[PDB]
Formats: C-alpha cells, structure tokens, sequence
RNA sequence: AGCGCCGCAAUUCAUGCUGCUUGCAGCCUCUGAAUUUUGUUAAAUGAGGGUUAGUUUGACUGUAUAAAUACAGUCUUGCUUUCUGACCCUGGUAGCUGCUCACCCUGAUGCUGCUGUCAAUAGACAGGAUAGGUGCGCUCCCAGCAAUAAGGGCGCGGAUGUAC
C-alpha cells in the first residue's frame, strides 16, 4: 500500500499545474511507483499469485496510458518515460 | 497386460541424495531439455511428423556432442542414456499422437465429401433412388472388411452412379434401406462431421514438448522486462503475460533404467535389501517397502545372486525385474530439495516371471522372437548383436527354479461380457454361448458388495470438490482437491470382481467393448443440436448440456479397461473385444457384447 | 393478397461512411424490429445484437453479411464497406462522433471508430468521445434514434460548437 | 417450490427360491433387477478443517479339497491410495502485498447463518460439528449484507486526441 505522503509527492512532482491530480503524466508516475514496489515483492514472493494478479492489471493501466501520452506528444512522452526509468 | 509397477522408498544419508539430485536439476534435466529444443528444430522433424515415428538413433546422435559440453559433461554413462531414452520416448509418443490424428483428419474430411443427401445423391447419380438402391444391392453383393472394402471401392470408381451408390450404401452402414431420409437429421449428421474436422484440425496444433526449466530464469527475466519496459504493443504484453502465468517445475525428469542389471542389489548387515545403481555404485540406497511388495524386492536379489552362482550362465532376459524409474516425490513442507522431496524407486515386473510355469512362457515368447531376429537380421558391430542374441537364445533354457503354480485353465465357451456405461459404470454377464444361457447377471452392486457406498460417495464428493475448487479460485486459494483417487480405487474394486467372477465360473475370456472416444462423439453431437437451438449464439451453445458433457469428459473408461486388463493378464484370462450394441439394459448389451465376441471368433 | 404486389419490406439508404450498428439501427426502426428479430429474419440469430456493439469476435463473415444481405437489400460488398477495412484496427467501446458531420448527415461513421482516427480532417475538429456539454458517453450508433444527447438532450448538431 | 441423494413401501420379475421332467411350471422368505410411490415416533444417507512409518488386506513350503479356499510351519519392511473409528481444532505474533469502495438502483455459482453466558451501542468469554430450510444436501430456497458478477443511474475536481 502506498502513503499520503507519497502519493502527494507524486502528485506534486508529475504535475501540469497546481491543481492537476489526474493527468496521464500523473496517474503513470502513481502507477509506476506501485509496479516497483510490486515487483520487488513478487521477485520475492513467486507463490503470491493473488499479487501477482494485480501486477498484470497494473501493467496494462500503465501501457494504455503510456499509448495515450505517446500519440498525444512524443516530446511529452519521451521526457516522461525518461524521469520514470521506463525504456 | 502382464507389466506392473511396484515400488518403494529409497533412503540414504544426505550427501547421497544431494549428489543424485544435483546430477538430476542441474545436469540431466538440463540436458533433456536441450536434447527436446535441438530435436525439435531438426530438418528431419517435418517428415518424422509424415512417418508418424522418429529415427532410431538421432537423439543418441544429437547428445554425442552434448555428452562433453560444459552444460552437461559431469554425468554418468547411464545418466546420459536416461536421458536419450526420456527424450526418444516423448517424441515417439508426440509423433505417434499427431500421425494417428492427421489420418483422423484424411479419414473424415473424405467421408464429409461422399456424404451427400438423397436429394444431392439424385442430381450427383442422375439415377432415380429406386435405380441407385439397385446399384446398391449390385455393389453389396460384390464387396461381400466389408466397410473397408466400400471405401476401397469409392476411390477409385469414378462413375458417378456406382460412386453415388457406394455412398448411399455408406450412409446406412453398408446396408441397404427403404425408409426416406429425414432432411433434418441429415443435416445434423453432415454438421457433426464438419465440427469433427474443425475440433480434428484444432487438435493437429497441438504445441512441441515443452520441457522442465528447473531454474525458471524466464520468468524472472521477463518480470524484469515487463516491469521496466514499455510493451511495444498489446501482442508483446500479452506475451509477457502468459510467461509471467507460467508455472515453475519444480522435479526434474527422473532417470531410466533399461538395464535391470543396472540395478545391482545387496542386503547390508542390519538386514535390509540396498540397490545401487551403474555409475553410481558410491551411493548405497536402502530399500523401504511395504511387505505387500517386499516379495518382489527379495526376488530381485535372489535372481541377482543365480546368475553370479552360475557365472552368467542365467540369462538376464528371464530375470522378473525388467527396468526402474528413480524419481523424486514432491515433498509436503520446506527444505533443501533433496531433504524435502523422497526419492522413490518404480520397478517395472513381467508377472508371469514370478512362477515356473509363467517363465516358461516368457521363456517360449523370447526364444521365437529372437529365433525370428537372428533369421532375419542375416558389420563386426552387428556379428557382435548376433553373437548377443545367440547368448541370449542359448541361456534362456536354464532354469530360475521358481515357484510353481499351475496355469489358468477357462472353459472358451464360457464368457464374461462386461457392458460400460455412463450411469453404470459396469454390467457383467456370464453366458454360456453353445448353449446361449446367461449363466450369471452382476449389478454394479454386487459388483461392488459391500464397497457399493463408495460410488455414491465419488459422485458427492466430485459435486462438492468441484465447488470447493471454484469458491477457492476466486481467493486465489491453493486449497484445490479432486476425487481422482477415489475413482481409480472403484475402478480397481470393480476389475478384481469381473475377474474373480470369470474365475468362479471357469470363462475363458472377458469380453470389453470398443467405445471408441466417446468424448468426441458426444462433444460434437451436442454441438450439432445446441447450434441448432441457440444460432449465432456462442454461449448459449455452451451451456446447452454443459453438465452431460463434465460427465462424459470425466467418465473414466479407459482406467477401468485397463485395470481389467492388467488383472485378468494376472490370472491368464484371455481379454477380447467386442461391440457394444446400443440397443437394451446394461444386463441386455452385456449379453450381447458377450455372445458377438464368441461369434466373431474365427 | 393485393394483386401484383410483390413482397416487400421499408428500405433505407446507407449514407457514404454510416458504420453497420448504426444503419442496421435504421433499418429496425424503420421496420420496428428489434435486434433479435432482425437476426432471426435473416437466420442468423442473436449476431445482430453482438454486432450493433461492435463486438467482431469473429468479423462479420461473407456468409453472415450475404445473409443480412437478403433481408436489407443492400448487397453485402455495401456491407462490407460499412465495417473497418483488411487490417484497420477499431475500438469498440469509446464510441465517437463529429458532430458538425452530423449536422451534415445524421449517421455515425465507423471511420470515428478507428485507432488511427482523432480529429476530422473534413471540419478540422476533434472527434468527442462523450458529450461535452455533461460529459455523458455516447450509447452504440444503433440507439442513436434522437439524434441528441440521451442525458442532458443536447443535439448533436450543437455539440458541433463544442469541438476542438 | 425445483434438483440430486437416501431409505421406506408397493408392483412386476429373474441373476433369487421350490420341484422332477434339467427345461420348463409355480412363488416372492432370502439375494438381486426394472427407477413407481413416499418422508413418518420410520431406516438410511449426511460435506467445517486437521491428526499414525497406525491395524487388516502378504511371500514361500507341506497337508486337504470340486474350485473357492482352509489348516499347519517358516519369513515379513516402513511404498502409493480408499474407507471406518478415535482424537484435536476453531488459532496466534511480526512482515510483505493484491483486489474493493463518491453516492444510488438491481442482485451474482457473491458473502454470512451453531450453542449458551453475558451484552442497549459492541462484541467478548466458555462450549463446539448438533451449524439457516427438508430424511439428507445444493450453485436452489429463506433472512441480512452486497464495493469487491454483470449492468443501469448520477455528482463535483483533474484530464478530455481513443487513456482514464
Ligand atoms: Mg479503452
Ligand atoms: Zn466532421
Ligand atoms: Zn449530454
């Protein structure tokens, strides 16, 4: 599970404008936090199959939303990939 | 029906083990697995896939270079001959599935072509029905094998009236009728055929044997790609995925031992029978059996120790031991592998082996085959296999000194029908066919006696396991469980009371139907109706009978066959095959599968 | 009978881009048929239903569309120009609409169903995929009787303003 | 209600019984078959999870016998399963982590259903397979919930180029 706090710093740091909470950028960068995290616990934990269910829906949100930024603007799309690490 | 499998715990101390099960995960295993890979790119593959059988030496051949690669050089002699005998015979059974599946397909794609209505049949002939019924009854009094010889006069019969004649003669199973055909039902029929030949044609894609990645770095690498990564579209994600579902391997393939002497056994000096194996003699394994089996084990030794008595004047072809199979068993609980799983030891035995009067028969059985061998195979290599076979032709005459029982004696007049059936699993008739008297009807209940509880227990505990799986799925719960074992202890009650009943009576034979497969019949009889019934709607299709098709897919006809099989070969009671008709009771179609089998005899 | 009558049904024109759902649409309403009706009319069962939603697992067959064919008298290579071409990928759900097009011609075009479309090169607008004035998602192209928004009634043709 | 199972009762009967004439004729106690009712103080079934290298189901030899098997002697090991008993439980402490939910309607192979102290809210403590309904059981039915089946409705915020 992930923090206020957290969640809020990535909020602020993806951010188009003060009051922005939902653009793409946004919920890719939320959502690349909990890929990580995810990750690192199922390299750990392979017989966590209820987890794993929810890394492959958290994969998919991830590509449609990346698919949706990379046809709205490359430029956008490549900065973004860049600071979240995604090749 | 005379191999059997008996088996026991291997026990040993724990550098024993871990040595075994490192030269198995890490060397064997991995070998097998790219003696499958290789195999299965060879240019040859194609055409193995045409003759239906495999080269008999090409997998020795690929693992020769194999033999010395740094993956895999640290084995056995035996261990790499384990792992071509693996490899051999999954590909003997794969090439085998696809080559009988493909005629499936030939067979009925030609049927679904000279399946034509009598409405098609009168344009096709340009004959009246009543002309065509003539030609008919023309061609059945010349092909009186009489289906074969049918399908034999088709191909090549190109005029359209004979050929259209055949296939009437065809449609009604080789046999003239007057009555009209019902439009629907034809149509039906013609319907069941194109979804045999679609299903037939779904089944030829069946995937390349897929190995036991033991170390599963696939999947590890490719949860490090989906994670980092950006799907360059929805077929490469979709692909990570089903990686990602993959399930590891956890055992890896066991070995083979082909060579019973292989196996060579002692007893230490607490008493207990110990096996080593060649190659592997270091590893002492102590042998921990149930005394049920224990019989076996001891004879293995003793057949050991008369042929070293008499300095290999014994042959080893009559030895009641024919091969092992050294496997790991899954352990419940946690630990290093080898002190987790239990090492077990599965030997195959010829019953008739136990007995003098068997051995002789075996004997009897060796000796033509190999007297025909020897004949017919007439390099130093190959004078050296002659030279073997003669040994072995030569030592098969002296005998074990085993125990004698007198052999079997059943009256061949006398049968036991056996009628299989969804509802009643089992239905036995004795008859008595010169005088063709049913000398004895048996319910599934008193095939069962006192054991008659348990199947109604198998159908409430498949109703409730299935549910209990379905609840558990949903919470990604392990807890999933089935009745499997249940099932095979009613199939083997039931064939120890067929059997013992045609002792009791002295029959000479147990007669068992061809059902063919069953589950294709069914599966596309009901889809032919419910297409009917819900048109252009998939799900409905698949509802429709959904529970009679669960029923027929989990009806376990060929278990119980075979447990019939193998206790009737214990006894020496002949097994014939029969048809079952589809007309009557269960006590009625064992009757008549009984009595059309002694008639069939010629 | 009414002599020499010969046996009919009320016809409709396909405009030049209308998407299969949305003229299959028309043609029961123009014959108060439901979706299940038509299907039986012309054999093939409950596909019609499935197709209004462009649901395309599987494609709509030569059998199928030369069945439907028989019923709507448009032949089915018309038909088939109603669908995605060979190998253009659609998205069935988000369904999408121009707006000052249909203030032109009051069908939707199966072309604002296509991955690689996003604005209208004919109005230079882009296309809605809900409608802008209450944000309510457009129901399936056969269901467009009212030609208006079913939420908050604004027509369509207004939403024209509201693009781009 | 429906469906499955269980026994019960009844009819007919042969794989049952009786007889001399050994292939037929009676009968329905026994042992079974054909599915026909019925739920009764009946007789049968009965599914919360878990617990033994558990016992019996063996091998050989002699003797007996019409097989079936039986008795006596010697040997014996622990494998993989199916039942019947008996017993134990309703779990604990840290971590990691999925899914679900603005709100409303419908209600799915959804979830929950025991006893008795206490107890207005809240559940706790002590019992315990007697665990909602029928003879027993269900995905059926009843009661509460239902966001975690599907759908439908409809808020403000972000976004609005198909992602949400
Ligand atoms: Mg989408
Ligand atoms: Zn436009
Ligand atoms: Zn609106």
């Amino acid at each position: 599970a992930l923090t206020q706090e957290r969640k809020q710093e990535i909020i602020v740091n993806y951010q188009v404008h003060e009051t922005d909470t939902g653009s793409a950028d946004v919920q890719v960068a939320m959502l690349t936090e909990r890929i990580n995290r995810l990750s690192l616990h199922l390299q750990a934990n392979k017989k966590d199959h209820s987890s794993r269910r929810g890394l492959l829906k958290l994969i998919g949100q991830r590509k449609r939303l990346l698919a949706y930024i990379q046809k709205d603007s490359r430029e956008k799309y490549q900065a973004l990939i860049g600071r979240l690490g995604i090749r | 029906s005379s191999q059997i499998t008996i088996q026991a715990r291997l026990i040993s101390f724990e550098s024993n083990r871990q040595q075994l099960w490192k030269l198995m995960a890490d060397l064997n295993t991995p070998l097998i697995n790219e003696l499958l890979c290789q195999l299965g790119q060879h240019p040859d593959f194609e055409k193995w896939q045409q003759k239906g059988k495999l080269p008999s030496t090409v997998v020795s051949q690929l693992c020769q270079p194999l033999k010395t690669d740094p993956r895999f050089a640290g084995q056995p002699s035996r261990l790499y001959m384990s792992a071509i005998h693996i490899v051999d015979y999954i590909y003997k059974s794969w090439l085998a599935i696809q080559k009988r599946l493909q005629q499936q397909l030939d067979g009925k794609t030609r049927w679904l072509e000279m399946l034509n209505s009598d409405a098609e049949l009168v344009e096709l002939s340009g004959d009246t029905l009543e002309a065509i019924r003539v030609k008919a009854a023309e061609i059945l009094a010349i092909a009186m094998s009489l289906s074969k010889t049918l399908f034999d006069a088709y191909q090549e019969t190109e005029d359209i009236k004979s050929r259209s004649a055949i296939s009437y003669l065809l449609k009604n199973g080789c046999k003239l009728t007057d009555k009209e055909e019902d439009s629907e039902k034809f149509a039906k029929r013609r319907r069941q055929v194109e979804i045999q030949i679609q299903r037939l044609t779904e089944k030829l894609i069946s995937r390349m044997p897929k190995g036991r990645d033991l170390t599963n770095a696939k999947w590890l690498e490719t949860l490090l790609t989906a994670t980092t990564t950006v799907a360059e579209d929805n077929a490469q994600a979709k692909r990570w995925q089903d990686i990602l579902l993959t399930r590891s391997s956890s055992l890896p393939f066991p070995l083979v031992f082909e060579t019973n002497e292989d196996m060579v056994w002692s007893k230490n000096q607490k008493g207990r029978l110990c096996v080593h194996f060649n190659g592997l003699s270091d590893l002492i394994f102590e042998v921990y059996c149930g005394n049920r089996q224990l019989h076996w084990f001891q004879r293995f030794l003793e057949d050991q120790q008369t042929k070293r008595k008499s300095k290999n004047q014994h042959s080893s072809g009559l030895f009641t031991l024919r091969n092992g199979h050294l496997v790991w068993l899954e352990g419940e609980g946690k630990g290093e592998p080898w002190n987790l799983h239990h090492l077990t030891l599965y030997c195959c035995v010829d019953n008739r082996l136990w007995t003098e009067e068997g051995t002789e028969i075996v004997r009897q059985e060796k000796a033509d085959e190999i007297t025909k061998f020897i004949t017919n195979m007439k390099s130093d290599t190959q004078q050296a296999l002659i030279q073997r076979k003669q040994s072995t032709l030569t030592r098969i005459n002296n005998s074990f000194e085993r125990p004698s029982q007198p052999l079997y004696q059943g009256q061949s007049h006398i049968l036991v029908g056996v009628s299989l059936g969804l509802e009643k699993p089992a239905t036995v008739a004795v008859v008595d066919a010169i005088a063709n008297k049913v000398l004895a009807y048996r319910s599934i209940k008193q095939l069962l006696g006192d054991n008659y509880e348990l199947l109604n227990r198998q159908r409430r505990q498949q109703q409730y396991l299935s549910h209990e799986r379905h609840k558990a799925q949903k919470n990604f719960s392990p807890n999933q469980f089935g009745a499997s074992e249940l099932g095979q202890h009613i199939d083997r009650l039931l064939a120890k009371a067929i059997v013992a009943l045609a002792r009791t009576y002295k029959a000479g034979s147990i007669v068992l139907p061809k059902l063919g497969d069953m589950r294709e019949v069914v599966q596309s009889e009901i889809q032919a109706i419910a297409e009917q019934k819900f048109p252009g709607y998939i799900e409905g299709q698949q509802k429709y009978a959904k529970q009679y098709r669960v029923n027929v897919h989990r009806w376990s006809y060929g278990r119980l066959i075979q447990s019939i099989q193998s206790k009737a070969a214990q006894t020496g009671i002949v097994i014939e095959e029969g048809k079952q008709p589809i007309r009557g009771s269960p006590h009625d179609k064992a009757k008549e599968l009984a009595l059309s089998a002694y008639n069939l005899r010629l | 009978e009414a002599p020499d009558v010969k046996p009919w049904l009320f016809l409709i024109k396909p405009y030049e881009g209308e998407s299969l759902s949305h003229f299959l649409g028309r043609f029961r309403r123009a014959n108060h048929l439901s979706a299940s009706g038509l299907g039986t009319l012309a054999g093939i069962g409950a596909i019609v239903a499935r197709w209004e939603r462009f649901h395309f697992n599987p494609r709509p067959s030569q059998q199928e569309l030369e069945a439907i064919a028989s019923v709507v008298e448009v032949d089915a290579q018309r038909l088939a120009q109603m669908l995605p071409p060979a190998g253009v990928g659609m998205q069935h759900e988000p369904i999408r609409l121009c707006g000052a097009c249909y203030a032109e011609s009051p069908c939707h075009r199966i072309e604002w169903q296509y991955k690689s479309v996003w604005k209208c090169d004919r109005h230079q607008l882009k296309i809605l995929a809900k409608c802008p004035n209450c944000q309510a998602p457009f129901k399936m192209p056969a269901l467009w009787e009212d030609g208006c928004c079913h939420r908050c009634r604004m027509p369509f043709a207004e939403m024209a303003k509201l693009q781009k």
